[PDB]
């Protein structure tokens, strides 16, 4: 700043969510059930 | 993931693929614009936000048949640069489509195949749709086929070729073009499925009980043949059979890879309601000679190998029983050295029906694709047909001036004769 | 046992760490000693 | 503490193993989501035989699913009970074997045998004391035949003191489902004779005959035949997983059923199979279980046991049964037809009992037989092999990758070798 | 009371450290603002090691950022946990090295290296005892490589008895991110041997492999790599920050992993790396952590550890676990595969346990490994340098700024001296 | 702060610069009047209160192309004394723009550059826009670039020169005027990017599917190349590549510093829906021979260095994956002594589309600038083109009369002959 104030723009217009990292690092409240396993599955053939 | 890439060369290729891609859109729910309202991956590329484009190319030197696709109801389906047009057609000249005017368009043709293969993640085969009797389907068909083998080695190529009939033909140098297209189709294609025109005319006359069909009606049920064999990649089944499984199960010798193909239930609307459709009846009708889509007698030759693309609500045991009844039928005959002779592939989806099409809905269907020694009479007639016209050098000056020499007609002659010698020596009992 | 990281790190001391050593209050009784003498020790000014 | 690692290869082995884990997990009472929801304490006593304890109460099978195409992966996964397997154990290829033994065993198996041996070693070293490796595959295809026996070849020298059980279906005599069945069979049986510790021969057409003649099903579907295989496969390891009056693990069965090291091919069949109409009429009693077990049509193998003599038979009974009636009926069925047994082996038949039957059943029995009659199938596939090998048909595919016709004669030598002492011990 | 001074250099080091202070600050419970909001009483015991107590309860790191372009500083400053750093620790230049090792080290390096060593002198005199220094940089670049290793030589001359943790990424095998990677890596290793105490080797391809085959991330962002790198960098100094059952500081790892002084290049990997979906399937025991840490694909180095023997390995276990279960499991990797270790060093593996785990983890470990298999990485750097140096390609930028062609010869001589020592001890 | 001075000399400089700053105002939201309704400091300077003036000079002797900016839509944007005009043009004479008409205008050019250098805090590079065919672009471009080396030594000059085409020329004395400019281009410039009009022609014809565009459409997508080159300074990204990185990564030897240009997504409005634009797809499209800005075939030469400036939603994983796929294919050939030949730069802002422009909104773009040995064919062709006319000394009496001696042609031919010898021996394998 003009008076010596240490100014810094946060630059967080919710772009920091895309900038951030997604590593699990969590052994508590891990997703248990059906959708957690089904999310990582590639689509593949369909079943009738 | 499993994939397949289709190419369509010549007027017969585009019009068949016009009916094939019309069939494929209804099965996967693809709208004519290209947006659905997991199994589409084999034929469609999911582009951007919910738009699916076909994994095809429409190349033809004549622009008037490609331009029908451009101005038709599928202007938004295909990619615009994907369809390839030319200035002047080969016009029933194998010399023109392979040497003079087909050279300038095959370099652009390999550019789009390379882009489609790079977008592909696991490539399983190539679909080739052409007629060997036409100039573009033989000339440009061979040039595109031979460059694909060098660019993509040891890759399967399912070449569905329409051959001229002994009684039915519309271009005079079709026997000239068929022999020259045959000389390249042996060493390059991996599985070639012979098709004939007027056997489909006989099927529509008898089974469909309609007296006046056109080529639109032929290509619709031809599209059902293509969609029946490739359905196991897109949909599940009890005995899933892939493109890679066709070659080692239907090609015993490296030069004998011509296979007949038949569709068992081909029934009209009011006929099917009174008809009782079961697996035993359609299996008998599959091997019935008048249901064959090539004018050929299966009684004359020996069925070397056969695969059955069962679709719909077919349990694995009534197909098991129907094979046994077919095996004990004395009319058909297998070759002696192939005791195990049947490939069974069952899928769990009934075939779709096009609205406005002649076919009615059926619960179950069979696509009988078989390798037979009976196919030799098709090429024996064409050898007789070609030898008589070449005996006094008819229509040779149209080929000599545009690149080809006289010796290529001579060299292609024993290639059919070596093929004829191979059929008669492989059906011989030992 | 612990169901969260904060609870695990908070109960580290009282369960498995530096506060895990048994206190005489946790002991039910103090054993009665067989000491040599309850009188004056012999050499103890 | 003795425990089984399951490895499933091919379209057949993956599908019949999905039905195998369908049945066993119902027996031990764990739900499709993996949590335990049964009633008895004896179910949890031996869970480590097939399952791994996971954090949060999950139970994962000790199964390693392998195949060369992603199509069969999707069918097992999308079905019921198809979620319990580990996502790391879903190893798969992309091109596919294409019913080619040469592609499955040499080219496309080479860059994937390293991946499956990374995870088969991982599952074996994580657990305590391996009883053996149980595999399920087909002898007619290429995914479970070439790549399946490549694993059997590789895992044998890695663990040369453990059991091996191959539940492999053989091609049927009446029909054919792949045209290169004799090539896929005789090359794969060439691999199993020195590597597999014991083999259990299955066939499709005898499963069809059982569902028609005995079970009276009009249209036995594709999953029904797998359930008859899975009922026997759960019956082999009955003494591993539950207490019993006379226990018999998978090496007691190996030392009893195998008189000579090359005679490790067996024929199997599940005993108490009655149609829905005949449930309210049939009387479940041990004499009734004996006359159904030794019936020729009750075998799930294609061979007719009346043609050959039984070298050694085993009966893994399950249920609360008087042991004398178990013992006496074995002697009774040994002397009413003594010609159909072998003369130089005293006490041919082996009887074991477990006190926990499958659910609903009061009594059940699993028959394992080492018959001479299985030489009929092996000479049949050798008859089909020599028919086409003379003409060298369907062979440029197999030699196109670099596997010549040298071992084809060696495979035909071994099939002629294997049938040789089956006929020798008949005399 | 044992302090480590952090110096971040170049684009890679500044961006790694920003995620590194994202992990360490969140582990000790301090908010984006700077005050303390943690819910654990064990956090505030050892804040001296990585922070400084300020007025009003504010906490500032012992971090001295260093770069030659203000652009990378702005991304760190703007980002979250970026306001915690001291503004006078933001020493920076203006021209930028432009991936030239000569600009970072010789010409433009002198204008800033006087303004860096006074700042790091201020932090070193402020704290009580220096356990060592922690520096993060890249070798392929020129900004963080030439200036980075110049900083090591000056700080080793003036503080000669302190540790030197260098976390450096190496040029990738498959691709290249800058064209002058062989020139910068050969010159940096030539100066990092005689100056740095222990060196940590990272590679982006191993980070790209771990982010894909374990975590199953289809689009691994550029901070997923840094989070995995920061998972190690928080785990190296775990004994200094939390109470432990078997303490191991920086100098214990220095004395137990360096047999001979030149052989101080290691490789790391964080142990319990699971996908989000498959966390329920996998159980959490000490043997399962050990199976994952000795896998070749769980390394964050380009080298394949199966191709060479392990000279010394160290494990830094974290969480509530048994010391016998830790120790007997590191014996099993000494016995199951004893051919992969150095025969003339008994007890190759050192294990230490600190019983406060990282944020949200049952158990975890950091695996440091001194393997002779890392000679393949330096040989890859050496063969790329020899291709360019004979042709004198890309050299007129380096030799136009004072570093003539003579210093490249001793750079490659020490490059081949290091790979000769690794290859000799493999025999 | 990072900041670059742009210089536009010659008519092609002014017309490209009219399109470059049109794209630059749209990047930063600057309206054409000069008011914004901190990334602008690279190219704009905040003057007083809310007024932004470009860091540029429009120096040209011809008054009609410089007052077109004065009477266009950007009268209020530019400072009026930056726009330096003249009385008569150089009239396609190198001898004029260097000796007799350019000397009295280059002193005015250095004063504005000096004032712009004092107005900028830390200067990073010079952008020099010119065409070597014209007299002003070559003669006055040489004179200004010579004095900048004396005034500001060791500071990088990133120039963009439009070269004559193999087939198409709009002037006759272009071969004379290109050679004399190149003798002044080796010694003083640092990185010069090769541009050719005909290679921009067939990009517009094929990829943009427009039959007859004009020079407005060429200069529009040239600015897309220029902006993506300098996008790393203006906006933050994962892998920043500044101007100082360009000289070290791309120039191995002091006299080999000519680099080609490429832009990966060249997609029209209707083509964007059908075509899928992924990182692996555009990297292959960047390396295609038809996508380059200079009509040369890369297959003849070898890529000595490469530089990929990515933009928009580009994850670092697949650019690593796409580079590995480029190394595998045999068609793209590197030189043997450069195993590490890729520099990747990933920015985080998609390219801005102009209203009425032919480019469509694309999420991700690549700006490929790569040193190659096939560029010697461009120099050799102009060398042979110039040697045809100097043998008979046609069009020399104009250059001799305007100051310079005839000995300057022999030295310029010798200097380009050294460039011919340089590209042969450097690119040869050893
Ligand atoms: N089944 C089927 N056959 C067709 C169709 N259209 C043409 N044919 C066959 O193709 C033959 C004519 O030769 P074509 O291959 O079509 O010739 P072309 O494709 O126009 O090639 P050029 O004449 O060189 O342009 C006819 O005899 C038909 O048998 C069609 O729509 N369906
Ligand atoms: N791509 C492109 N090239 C241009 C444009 N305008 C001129 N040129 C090129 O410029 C060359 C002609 O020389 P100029 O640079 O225009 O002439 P000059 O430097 O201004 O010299 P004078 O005309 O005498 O004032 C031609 O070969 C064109 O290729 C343009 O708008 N776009
Ligand atoms: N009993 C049984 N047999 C099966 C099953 N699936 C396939 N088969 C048999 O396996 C043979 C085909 O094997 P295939 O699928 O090609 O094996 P793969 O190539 O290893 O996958 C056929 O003869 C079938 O009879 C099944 O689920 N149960
Ligand atoms: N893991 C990781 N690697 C990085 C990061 N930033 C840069 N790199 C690597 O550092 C190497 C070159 O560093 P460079 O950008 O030249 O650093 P500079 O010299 O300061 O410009 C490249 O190979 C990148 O892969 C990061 O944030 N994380
Ligand atoms: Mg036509
Ligand atoms: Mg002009």
């Amino acid at each position: 700043d003009g008076q010596g104030g240490y100014v810094a723009r946060p630059l967080s217009g919710s772009a920091v969510a895309l900038r951030a990292s997604r590593v699990p690092m969590d052994h508590y409240d891990y997703p248990v059930g059906n959708a957690a396993a089904a999310a990582e599955v590639p689509p593949g053939k369909r079943i009738v | 993931m499993r994939e397949v890439i289709s190419i369509h060369i010549g007027q017969a290729g585009i019009q068949v693929g016009n009916a094939c891609w019309e069939l494929y859109c209804l099965e996967h729910g693809i709208q004519p614009d290209g947006q659905m309202p997991d199994a589409f991956n084999t034929f469609f590329s999911e582009t951007g936000a919910g738009k699916h484009v076909p994994r095809c190319i429409f190349l033809d030197l004549e622009p008037t048949v490609v331009d029908e696709v451009r101005t038709g109801t599928y202007r938004q389906l295909f990619h615009p640069e994907q369809l390839i047009s030319g200035k002047e057609d080969a016009a029933n000249n194998f010399a023109r489509g392979h040497y003079t005017i087909g050279k300038e368009i095959v370099d652009l043709a390999l550019d789009r195949i390379r882009k489609l293969a790079d977008n592909c993640t696991g490539l399983q085969g190539f679909l080739v749709f052409n007629a060997v009797g036409g100039g573009t389907g033989s000339g440009l068909g061979s040039l595109l086929l031979e460059r694909l083998s060098v660019d993509y080695g040891k890759k399967s190529k399912l070449g569905f070729t329409v051959y001229p009939s002994p009684q039915v033909s519309t271009a005079v140098v079709e026997p000239y073009n068929s022999v020259l297209s045959t000389h390249s189709l042996l060493e390059h294609t991996d599985v070639a499925v012979m098709l004939d025109n007027e056997a489909i005319y006989d099927i529509c006359r008898r089974s469909l009980d309609i007296e006046r069909p056109t080529y639109t009606n032929l290509n619709r049920l031809i599209a059902q043949v293509i969609s029946s064999l490739t359905a196991s990649l897109r949909f599940d089944g009890a005995l899933n059979v892939d493109i890679t499984e066709f070659q080692t199960n239907l090609v015993p010798y490296p030069r004998i890879h011509f296979m007949l193909s038949s569709y068992a239930p081909i029934i009209s609307a009011e006929k099917a309601y009174h008809e009782q459709l079961s697996v035993a009846e359609i299996t008998n009708a599959a091997f019935e000679p008048a249901s064959m889509m090539v004018k050929c007698d299966p009684r004359h030759g020996k069925y070397m190998a056969c695969c059955l693309m069962y679709r719909g609500d077919v349990v694995p045991k009534d197909v098991n029983a129907s094979v046994a009844t077919i095996k004990t039928k004395r009319t058909i005959q297998f070759v002696d050295w192939c005791p195990t002779g049947f490939k069974c592939g069952i899928n769990y989806q009934p075939p779709t029906v096009v609205p406005g099409g002649d076919l009615a809905k059926v619960q179950r269907a069979v696509c009988m694709i078989s390798n037979s020694t009976a196919i030799g009479e098709i090429f024996s007639r064409l050898d007789h047909k070609f030898d008589l016209m070449y005996a006094k050098r008819a229509f040779v000056h149209w080929y000599v001036g545009e690149g080809m020499e006289e010796g290529e007609f001579s060299e292609a002659r024993e290639d059919l004769a070596a093929l004829e010698k191979d059929f008669e020596e492989v059906g011989a009992e030992s | 046992g612990p169901r969260s990281w904060a609870e695990d790190c908070n109960q580290y001391r009282t369960t498995r760490g530096s506060k895990s050593y048994s206190t005489l209050e946790d002991a039910g009784r103090v054993p009665e000693r067989y000491s040599r003498t309850n009188y004056v020790p012999f050499l103890a000014e | 503490m003795r425990e089984i690692v399951h490895i499933q290869g091919g379209q057949c082995g993956n599908q019949i193993g999905a039905k195998f884990w369908e049945v066993v997990s119902d027996e031990h009472g764990i739900d499709p989501t993996g949590t335990y929801h049964g009633d008895s304490d004896l179910q949890l006593e031996r869970i480590n035989v097939y399952f791994n304890e996971a954090t949060g109460g999950r139970y994962v099978p000790r199964a390693i699913l392998m195949d060369l195409e992603p199509g069969t992966m999707d069918s097992v996964r999308s079905g019921p009970y198809g979620q319990i397997f580990r996502p790391d154990n879903f190893v798969f290829g992309q091109t596919g074997a294409g019913n080619n033994w040469a592609k499955g065993h040499y080219t496309e198996g080479a860059e994937l045998i390293d991946s499956v041996l990374d995870v088969v070693r991982k599952e074996a070293e994580s657990c305590d004391c391996l009883q053996g490796f149980q595999v399920c595959h087909s002898l007619g295809g290429g995914t479970g035949s070439g790549m399946g026996t490549l694993l059997i070849s590789k895992i044998r020298e890695e663990y040369p003191d453990r059991m091996m059980l191959t539940f492999s279906v053989v091609p049927s005599p009446k029909v054919s489902d792949t045209v290169v069945e004799p090539y896929n069979a005789t090359l794969s049986v060439h691999q199993l004779v020195e590597n597999a510790d014991e083999c259990m021969v299955l066939d499709n057409e005898a499963l069809y005959d059982i569902c028609f003649r005995t079970l009276k099903l009009t249209t036995p579907t594709f999953g029904d035949l797998n359930h008859l295989i899975s009922a026997v496969m759960s019956g082999i390891t009955c003494c591993l997983r539950f207490p019993g009056q006379l226990n018999a693990d998978l090496r007691k069965l190996a030392v009893n059923l195998i008189p000579f090291p090359r005679l490790h091919f067996f024929m199997v069949g599940f005993t108490p199979l009655t149609s829905r109409g005949s449930q309210q009429y049939r009387a479940l009693t041990v004499p009734e279980l004996t006359q159904q077990m030794w019936d020729a049509k009750n075998m799930m193998c294609a061979a007719d046991p009346r043609h050959g003599r039984y070298l050694t038979a085993s009966a893994l009974f399950r249920g609360r049964m008087s042991t004398k009636e178990v013992d006496e009926q074995m002697l009774n069925v040994q002397n009413k037809n003594s010609s159909y047994f072998v003369e130089w082996i005293p006490n041919n038949v082996k009887s074991s009992v477990c006190d926990i039957p499958p659910k609903g059943l009061k009594m059940s029995a699993t028959f394992i037989g080492n018959s001479t009659a299985i030489q009929e199938m092996f000479k049949r596939v050798s008859e089909q092999f020599t028919a086409m090998f003379r003409r060298k048909a369907f062979l440029h595919w197999y030699t196109g990758e670099g596997m010549d016709e040298m071992e084809f004669t060696e495979a035909e030598s071994n099939m002629n070798d294997l049938v040789s002492e089956y006929q020798q011990y008949q005399d």
